[PDB]
């Protein structure tokens, strides 16, 4: 079938430029519209452009218009999007789209998987990781917090990964030092502490660093 | 090919003008630009 | 700008009816094609309804879509729910200027859990990270159905709404829901009140659990 693979992106800093890039595969693409639309971590799809089968008409979203500009290259069945002047709030997940004849350019029925774009004045910075200590149910619960790193993704395991009972580690929030942290919980018997050790292994490839931590109780 | 100007009517059939109007069924017919609601768009016939 | 509003979130039952609306801010409903698409967790949108209320094939007839001029709105109705309904739902159309406009999207859940009050716990700084001269207080919030909550901090009795930061609920691995809350402090914040509160508040009940300087 038709398949749609995004590349380029990537990391940029307010005012900087990125192009995208996507590469359609199957036999229909100098017939479709072609479309981008984006979508923020946790957030709505937010439409961006799209451009007729001919390049001959082009679209903006408001937010986007005389920043960003759509550009396709039909006999290499690949579709382009250049950003300029980028501001934090492009940052979002960006994923190419078809309008077929069939749909009558009405519906975007095939999506690409999607090209993380970031626009951040943060510098690549590993973390700091804190222990939660732990304090009817004879149930305790303990943890990591892992603060101030750039960029995403942090990793974390628990005794090395044969702990994964009662185990959740939470999504990264970004403050506003444009920074990221998170947490890593595991809730254990209150009858193994003093016995049993809990280590949280945090791991952030992007600045090379790797945290063992024990997480003790406290008193 | 000659271009059609298509709308929904007052299968599907699409009230369509030449270059004075005929009915044309929606089969035959092939959108060169985003159909619309309400609204007339281009077409062409599914032969060309 | 135009707004097409839909309900943040939509629950039902095992086969059930629901309805998700769509209502155009400005301009009418019936200038242009309402169309509806289902992003299920990790997936890309797909086709649900076009042309206000045409399904592509494959999709299955318990899905309907229609409009409603008088509320100047669209509507998308799931009978007979299943399990693989549970997605994200968008409304799409476009504005006066023939931009394309997604709603702001639905969450509908397919209720199929005992309902379960969040465990709380509320973790003050550590030593370290005093040491440090930062401040971080940290409520975990667990094993919670459904997956919504919201989150109260107090210094003392008095509401804090600086330097909070809170993660939206996600799947636990024993499919309960959790969340996060931050309150970053300052080392001589956190020595300066008797206490701090995280309040978390699950259909209509308040769980709450308190820390204090004093070790
Ligand atoms: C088609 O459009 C023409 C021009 O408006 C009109 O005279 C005719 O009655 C229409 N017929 C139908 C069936 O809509
Ligand atoms: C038709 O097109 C006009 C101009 O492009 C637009 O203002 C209108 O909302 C569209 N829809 C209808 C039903 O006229």
């Amino acid at each position: 079938q038709v398949q749609l693979v995004e590349s380029g992106g990537g990391l940029a800093k307010p005012g900087g430029s990125l192009r995208l890039s996507c590469a359609a595969s199957g036999i229909t693409f100098s017939e479709d519209y072609m479309h981008w639309v984006r979508q923020a971590s946790g957030k709505g799809l937010e439409w961006v452009s799209r451009i007729s089968y001919d390049s001959d008409n082009t679209w903006y979203a408001d937010s986007v218009k005389g920043r960003f500009t759509i550009s396709r290259e039909n006999a290499k069945n690949t579709l382009y999007l250049q950003m300029d002047s980028l501001r934090a709030e492009d940052t979002a997940v960006y994923y190419c789209a078809r309008a077929p004849v069939w749909t009558g350019y009405t519906s975007l029925d095939v999506w690409g998987r999607g090209v993380l774009v970031t626009v951040s004045s943060a510098s690549t910075k590993g973390p700091s990781v804190f222990p939660l200590a732990p304090s009817s149910g004879g149930t305790a619960a303990l943890g990591c917090l892992v603060k101030d790193y750039f960029p995403e993704p942090v990793t974390v395991s628990w005794n090395s990964g044969a702990l994964t009972s009662g185990v959740h580690t939470f999504p990264a929030v970004l403050q506003s030092s444009g920074l990221y942290s998170l947490s890593s919980v595991v809730t254990v018997p209150s009858s193994s502490l003093g016995t049993q050790t809990y280590i949280c292994n945090v791991n952030h490839k992007p600045s090379n660093t790797k945290v063992d931590k024990r997480v003790e109780p406290k008193s | 090919c000659v271009t059609l100007e298509c709308r929904q009517v007052n299968e599907e059939i699409k009230n369509c003008s030449f270059n004075v109007y005929a009915l044309f069924y929606r089969l035959d017919i092939v959108p060169l630009e985003e159909e619309r609601k309400g609204n007339s768009s281009k077409y062409r016939l599914i032969n060309c | 700008q135009v707004v097409f509003s839909q309900p943040h979130s939509v629950s039902g039952s095992p086969g059930q009816t629901v309805t998700i609306s769509c209502t155009r801010s400005s301009g009418s409903i019936d200038n242009e094609y309402v169309r509806w698409y289902q992003q299920r967790p990790g997936s890309v949108p797909t086709i649900v309804i076009y042309k206000d209320n045409q399904r592509p094939s494959g999709v299955p007839d318990r899905f309907s879509g229609s409009i409603d001029s008088s509320s100047n709105s669209a509507s998308l109705a799931i009978s007979g729910l299943q399990s693989e309904d549970e997605a994200d739902y968008y409304c799409q159309s476009s504005d006066d200027n023939f931009n394309w406009v997604f709603g702001g999207g639905t969450r509908l859940t397919v209720l199929r859990q005992p309902k379960a009050a969040p465990s709380v716990t509320l973790f003050p700084p550590s030593s370290e990270e005093l040491q440090a001269n930062k401040a971080t207080l940290v409520c975990l919030i667990s094993d919670f159905y459904p997956g919504a909550v919201t989150v109260a901090w107090k210094a003392d009795s008095s509401p804090v709404k600086a330097g909070v930061e809170t993660t939206t609920p996600s799947k636990q691995s024993n499919n309960k829901y959790a969340a996060s809350s931050y309150l970053s402090l300052t080392p001589e914040q956190w020595k300066s009140h008797r206490s701090y509160s995280c309040q978390v508040t699950h259909e209509g009940s308040t769980v709450e659990k308190t820390v204090a300087p004093t070790e």
